[PDB]
């Protein structure tokens, strides 16, 4: 969680919002993929989210459904997902990296494990799609064990004593999904939440800075990212081009 | 379907390709925003105080009226950063610009001030600027052109048309139709298709509420009449917003006469053109009886253009401002009375609106009558074609 903690205070330095992409993990191969997130730091992602293929993606809408289809399709693995985890966090030493993911992959081998797996090949936080604050005791509290910093949303449908929850257990950055959102926003600062990310369908520059504006620390793109790998399946090249172009005009929207 | 009304009366409108559409509702959008946002209010004015240097002085000018009933003040935007009042539109266009998440400019000009003043904005606010400028200003403006590559913009010559500030006002709107998603357009007038007009008179209308305050501390009323040069609009706009609902206020707009209107070498479409539809607007315009829009001519390259923002045509078709003109030798003669008097050297532009004023107050000595001149700018940039002309003339 540190290198979120370390990413914010520079962010903050500069009065600058933070640019924060989506991926699947092997989408649409291993080889491409690793392309695809190379090139999302390079254009200027703050920090990366990085989903692992499950089978059953409840939280997740027509586009990544189809990119865990595609991850599939080339045979991914959450073995091969650790694998190239390892191979990013080797390559980039202090980006932030979180994984999304389903509770059964997490549960899988054991929870413990599964999170002393995260600290050893350099993750920084995980969002467990399919556990709200209630079920979440013990995936906290293995992530904190273990220096992961367990990622909570924050829904539209909010209520006062969810956010007190969500700002107690969180830490990295409480991952904003929208009560008004100033109240949102405002009511997770009172009560000393890690920094607001804004995620709700964040496809164009303008967002990215009325999310700052309205307080937050940034802004997640859950899809548009993949929207992108999907367009352009036939060409990657192509597809890099359009991603760099992208993150780049979404980043240069986070800035002072 | 718009936030704001497009029109002032019949004047103004969207006159644009369906492509551009986009990108005008997306500004109005970030505008209204904008302007109910204290955060982007406090931003601008302190750009405005501690980069541009407002508020501008009001100067009281003695020797030139002395022995009549006339008191003139000078409104000083010659003072703002930049010599003159554009200063004060393109830092709020910059803080548009990134509102919306844009990091790029792109700017039209002719007499290269708009350029410049573009350019020191992108400077300062970390955009990337891009300026269109006609072939045939490009190569009347020189100094312009190099302080803008000084302030890290590019210029990029327009040979289309007339290869003139109209030409560079087109192909302004060509680019920004294909690149708006990254790019911001700042027009640099109360012209062209709304919400331009509006935006522009917003972002200088605090040259017309200091001169207020200004007068109301130093004389204890509001002035007999304001007078401000036209050349799309924008000092003069500025100057005359606060004072539109104050009905004894004279508002006075004075076009340039060129060689003088009968020559029709000229640029007074408010008076001596007719309602056409160019630039994106219902607007006056110089033009041919067959509907082409024709060449401007002003000793003054700023006032040179053929048509006007759309809100002076409406004040004057309710006959709440009034507009005059003025021909280069008369703007030549109180470009040297104000040097000789005052020890300012006006813009050829504002020194258009300081002659009527010198008319208003020379035709009539006994009147008693407290005037302001917008002088909107400073008058360096023109020695040289000052020189020319006095050379010239013998
Ligand atoms: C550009 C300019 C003008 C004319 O433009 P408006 O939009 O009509 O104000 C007048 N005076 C000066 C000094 C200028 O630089
Ligand atoms: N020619 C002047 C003023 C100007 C800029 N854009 C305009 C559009 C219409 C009329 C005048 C202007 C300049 O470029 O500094
Ligand atoms: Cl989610
Ligand atoms: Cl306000
Ligand atoms: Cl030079
Ligand atoms: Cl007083
Ligand atoms: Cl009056
Ligand atoms: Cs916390
Ligand atoms: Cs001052
Ligand atoms: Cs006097
Ligand atoms: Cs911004
Ligand atoms: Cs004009
Ligand atoms: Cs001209």
């Amino acid at each position: 969680m540190e290198r979120y903690e370390n990413l914010f205070a520079q962010l903050n330095d500069r009065r600058e919002g933070a640019f924060v992409p989506f991926v699947t993990l092997g989408d649409p191969g291993i080889e491409q993929s690793l392309k695809i997130i190379d090139t999302l730091i390079d254009a200027g992602a703050d920090a990366l989210e990085l989903g692992v293929p499950f089978s059953d993606p409840l939280a997740d809408g027509p586009t990544i459904q189809n990119a865990n289809l595609r991850a599939f399709a080339a045979g991914v693995t959450p073995a091969q997902c650790f694998e190239m985890l390892a191979l990013i966090r080797e390559k980039h030493p202090t980006i932030p990296i979180g994984l999304l993911m389903y509770a059964n992959l997490v549960f899988n081998n054991g929870i413990d494990a599964f999170y002393a797996r995260c600290e050893q090949v350099g993750v920084d936080s995980v969002l467990v799609a399919d556990v709200p604050v209630e079920e979440s005791a013990p995936f906290r509290q293995a992530a904190l064990r273990h220096n992961i910093a367990p990622i909570f949303i924050c829904p539209p449908n909010a209520d006062d004593d969810l956010l007190r929850q969500v700002a107690s257990y969180g830490r990295g950055y409480t991952y904003l999904l929208s009560l008004p959102l100033h109240h949102l926003i405002e009511k997770l600062k009172e009560y000393h939440a890690a920094p607001a990310l804004q995620g709700f369908g964040i496809s164009s520059p303008e967002q990215v800075s009325a999310a700052v504006r309205a307080g937050a620390a940034g802004a997640i793109s859950g899809s548009a990212i993949v929207k992108i790998i999907e367009k352009n399946l036939a060409s990657p090249k192509q597809m890099l081009a359009e991603l760099r172009s992208f993150v780049s005009a979404m980043k240069a929207a986070s800035r002072a | 379907t718009t936030l704001l009304n497009p029109y002032f009366g019949e004047f103004g409108g969207m006159y644009v390709p369906q492509i551009l559409m986009p990108a005008l509702n997306q500004l109005e959008e970030a505008f209204v925003s904008a302007q109910k946002d204290p955060e982007f209010q406090a931003q601008f004015a302190d750009l405005l105080k501690n980069y541009a240097g407002r508020p501008t002085a009001l100067t009281k000018c003695q020797n030139i009226t002395a022995g009549t009933r006339t008191t003139l003040y000078l409104k000083r935007e010659d003072l703002l950063h930049g010599g003159a009042h554009k200063t004060n539109q393109v830092l709020g266009q910059a803080l548009l610009a990134k509102r919306m998440g844009k990091s790029e400019i792109i700017a039209e000009t002719g007499a290269g001030q708009h350029g410049v003043a573009s350019a020191l904005a992108s400077a300062l606010l970390g955009l990337k600027c891009r300026i269109y400028m006609g072939a045939k200003d490009v190569e009347r403006q020189s100094p312009n052109v190099f302080r803008m590559r000084l302030m890290g913009a590019e210029v990029i010559p327009v040979h289309s048309g007339s290869a003139t500030l109209k030409d560079a006002c087109n192909e302004a709107l060509r680019d920004w139709s294909g690149s708006y998603e990254t790019a911001h357009y700042m027009l640099g007038t109360a012209a062209g298709p709304h919400p331009y007009p509006t935006i522009v008179r917003e972002f200088q209308r605090m040259i017309g509420e200091e001169t207020k305050a200004q007068i109301l501390d130093k004389e204890g009323r509001l002035p007999d009449a304001v007078i401000a040069c036209v050349g799309g609009g924008s000092n003069a706009i500025g100057m005359f917003a606060d004072f539109i609902n104050d009905t004894s206020v004279g508002l006075i707009g004075v076009e340039p006469g060129g060689h003088g209107i009968e020559t029709g070498e000229h640029g007074a479409p408010l008076k001596h053109g007719r309602v056409g539809i160019y630039f994106g607007m219902k607007a006056p315009m110089m033009q041919t009886a067959d509907g082409q829009i024709e060449e401007s001519y002003s000793i003054s390259a700023g006032l040179d253009f053929p048509s006007v923002g759309p809100q002076h045509a409406y004040l004057n078709s309710i006959g709440r401002a009034d507009y005059v003109s003025i021909t280069d030798d008369e703007a030549l003669e109180a470009f040297k009375t104000l040097c000789r008097h005052e020890g300012i050297i006006p813009a050829l532009e504002s020194s258009h609106a300081l002659a009527h004023a010198l008319k208003m107050m020379r035709e009539q000595p006994e009147k008693e009558q407290l005037l302001v001149v917008n002088l909107s700018g400073r008058g360096d940039k023109d020695i040289f074609t000052v020189h020319d002309i006095l050379k010239a003339r013998g």
